[PDB]
């Protein structure tokens, strides 16, 4: 709303890892095939569609902006895990 | 009114399927009841399968069941007898006294399935709760309404810590703790009940300070996943209607998670990560969100946590880690050789240990104590090799001071009175910080190290030094 | 000269052993992390396979 | 452009792994038994159909700089493992070289190509 | 031969693991839920029947020497591990000492027998 109204907004997605966990729970409660670490394949699509909605707009739209600050809790200090 | 009745269609393991009539199906999580010769088999509704059939999970052994047996709906969830009468009685998941000391005379009867207090009712201030144990309320203080995780073991005085906490909370503010023996071994349970009677916490003729709810390990799955909810309901009633700072003890939260995963497999849900239920986080949050501080009172939970395969990365330990605040890693014979508490202060940590909560001076003294202990531990190797000579004058001073601090961490227990001989003392946290900072400043070096051993307040250190001098010359 | 060389060699050996100790500790930490990840991944593998069996 | 115009085309993509990922996305709801680590059963067939149309094609020629994402830095993942066979010149870009600070982070011990003959 | 003739026979089976492998081979198509790591749920009972049909009776004696193939030289695989309970003198052969040159390749430690006593 702010981004398209010409203003600038900060949004912080705290613990999107628990977001992925909740989506995994919803998917396996829907009898969906598990994937890597049983995460359903659309875990990438979820975060993708979620994050790409935050970018700087050009001058013709109104030059609004939306800045996203996701929070991911790596477990074991490793950035080579699927969700990270 | 007309009772709601139905017929049993299938019992598959602990899972029981019951067919009801039109417009008679209850909501899920409701309590069902059948008349068996042994007693009351109660069924918690889990899913509606259509065609007026519900899928329920048995809280007790389902043996000798016949299709077409009559069932009755209670009307709501499993309701446990709740009140001050519960203190001193052994109660189960279904709310039946297994203490065979007569029926429970509680006037109120609350369901075990409730909602956590709303966001507005949640307390907006991080509060401190005095523990009585000097090392605990100095280096890893407990959160008023926290989720303390006991990382102990065997032969470490895990129980005696529990009774000391119960006695200290009963003396300090209002404490009427509730012990929840999820997956009780029924031998340790009997020993614990005998210890309750001996320690005086449970007073059969008098008043008791703790209600012993536990489902034994031989119970069917689901009862082990609901005993915690029963105990939590008891504690919440004691908090929301009396304004006390109630405690709650969990035998093993890992056992609760294992039971929850076990229940989901029986229903037919796909295990998510490691044979674990897909609703692990949801169940953990549901259990751990009602255990919180409110405007009226507070309830603090002390749960014992088992780490599978000593793996900190296992999903259930992490889910429990989401709700801990502070932790207490009882030393496996490290500090038990000597200091009776044996809490391993260099491993037990706390999130509230900040100047904004405990105060600047408390943070300062705790930080100095922990760094002195760390330096002394680091020098212990070369102390073992050569001794005391290789250390510089400041190194020797720090080593001796840290040894004094390590001896002074000990505190006599009011529940260990019958054990050896020593009068336990409820050392206040202010007295604790004052005593530890006085030792820190370095004006008590001439007092011997053993004058801090089995000693509470610092004036007791002085008195013990005086009696040592008197018996010396 | 030979006594001084003996002492210096022993001191250097002690320093090298301490360095190898800390390097081995770092290796232990990393491989413990890797082993835990491997066991979790494999057990997820058999669970998902047996789920697909249904 | 290769056929009607008879020119040397220079096809570029950004990520071919997303194609197989979307195939796996639609496979689950399409109603097929899941394959290894939750991939579509028609991984090799569809990926080969996609990557065989891209070819030198006697009337003309093409160069195609493919680009692949390895899931969780796993070179044994079914999609990268399958797309290995349909490439002559490869570049792995190992992460360890990246934390060593050598940029580009290509691993010289796994780059490998057919044209490297005397 | 053992019963009617009252003779001491030498049953020489090879690759008894193949029987359980063939059982797991048709287990899935029979309509049985697979067991751990993809074996038939009934391997223990059928193989126990087969092995206890191999025994020395009071009518005659049978001396059975059968080789057990361990899949991917793993001794914890369900089939060889469950066979271990049926064999008196287990003689496990190890790869390592086989590439070390000792082609008899009988592991001096792991290979154990019940008959070894004073």
């Amino acid at each position: 709303w702010f981004r398209d109204n010409g203003k600038h907004a900060l949004i912080v997605y705290d613990d999107l890892s628990k977001q992925a966990v909740a989506y995994r729970q919803l998917s396996l409660l829907l009898r969906r095939p598990p994937g890597r670490e049983a995460y359903p394949g659309d875990v990438f699509y979820l975060h993708s569609r979620l994050l790409e909605r935050a970018a700087k707009l050009s001058e013709k739209e109104g030059s609004g902006s939306l800045t996203a600050l996701p929070v991911i809790e790596t477990q074991g200090g490793d950035v080579s895990a699927y969700i990270p | 009114s007309t009772p709601i009745t139905g017929k049993v269609t299938a019992v598959i393991g602990a899972i029981v399927d019951v067919h009801f009539e039109q417009s008679e199906l209850p909501a899920i999580l409701n309590a069902l009841e059948i008349k068996t010769p042994q007693g009351k088999l109660v069924l918690e509704v889990a899913q509606h399968l259509g065609e007026n059939t519900v899928r329920t999970i048995a809280m007790d052994g389902t043996e000798g069941l016949v299709r077409g047996e009559k069932v009755l709906d209670t009307g709501g969830p499993i309701s446990v007898p709740v009140g001050r009468e519960t203190l001193g009685r052994i109660i189960n998941v279904i709310g039946e006294p297994i203490d065979e000391r007569g029926p429970i005379k509680s006037k109120l009867r609350k369901p075990i399935h409730a909602d956590p207090p709303s966001f507005a009712e949640q307390s907006t201030s991080a509060e401190i709760l005095e523990t009585g144990i000097k090392v605990v309320d100095l280096l890893a203080p407990y959160a008023r309404g926290g989720k303390i995780g006991l990382f102990g073991g065997a032969g470490v005085g895990k129980t005696v810590f529990i009774q000391e906490l119960i006695n200290n909370i009963a003396k300090a503010h209002g404490g009427f703790s509730v012990f929840t023996g999820v997956g009780e071994r029924t031998r340790e349970g009997n020993d614990l009940y005998r210890e309750m009677k001996e320690t005086g916490v449970i007073n059969l003729e008098g008043e008791s300070k703790v209600a012993l709810v536990f489902g034994q390990m031989n119970e069917p799955p689901g009862a082990r996943a609901r005993v915690a909810l029963t105990g939590l309901t008891i504690a919440e009633y004691f908090r929301d209607e009396e304004g006390q700072d109630v405690l709650l003890f969990i035998d093993n939260i890992f056992r609760f998670t294992q039971a929850g995963s076990e229940v989901s497999a029986l229903l037919g849900r796909i295990p998510s990560a490691v044979g674990y239920q897909p609703t692990l986080a949801t169940d953990m949050g549901l259990l751990q969100e009602r255990i919180t501080t409110t405007k009226k009172g507070s309830v603090t939970s002390v749960q014992a946590v088992y780490v599978p395969a000593d793996d900190l990365t296992d999903p259930a330990p992490a889910t429990t880690f989401a709700h801990l605040d502070a932790t207490t890693v009882l030393s496996r014979g490290i500090s038990e050789l000597g200091i009776y508490p044996a809490v391993d202060p260099l491993d037990s940590k706390s999130r509230l240990l900040d100047a904004a909560v405990v105060g600047q001076e408390h943070y300062d003294v705790a930080s100095k104590v922990q760094e002195t202990l760390q330096t002394y531990k680091s020098l212990q190797d070369i102390i073992a090799i050569l001794g005391m000579d290789e250390l510089s004058e400041q190194d020797k001073l720090t080593v001796e001071r840290a040894r004094k601090i390590q001896r002074f961490l000990s505190q006599p227990f009011a529940v260990a009175e019958v054990f050896t001989g020593i009068p336990g003392k409820l050392v206040r946290l202010k007295d604790t910080v004052a005593s530890f900072k006085a030792v820190l400043e370095g004006k008590y070096d001439n007092i011997p190290e053993h004058a801090f051993y089995m000693v509470g307040g610092i004036e007791d250190v002085v008195a013990k030094a005086e009696k040592l001098a008197a018996e010396a010359n | 000269a030979m006594a001084q060389g003996y002492a210096a060699e022993i001191s250097a050996r002690r320093n090298a052993m301490d360095n190898a100790s800390k390097n081995a500790g770092d290796m232990i930490n990393r491989y413990s992390i890797l082993y835990n990840r491997t066991r979790q991944a494999v057990i997820t593998n058999e669970l998902v396979d047996i789920i697909t069996g249904a």
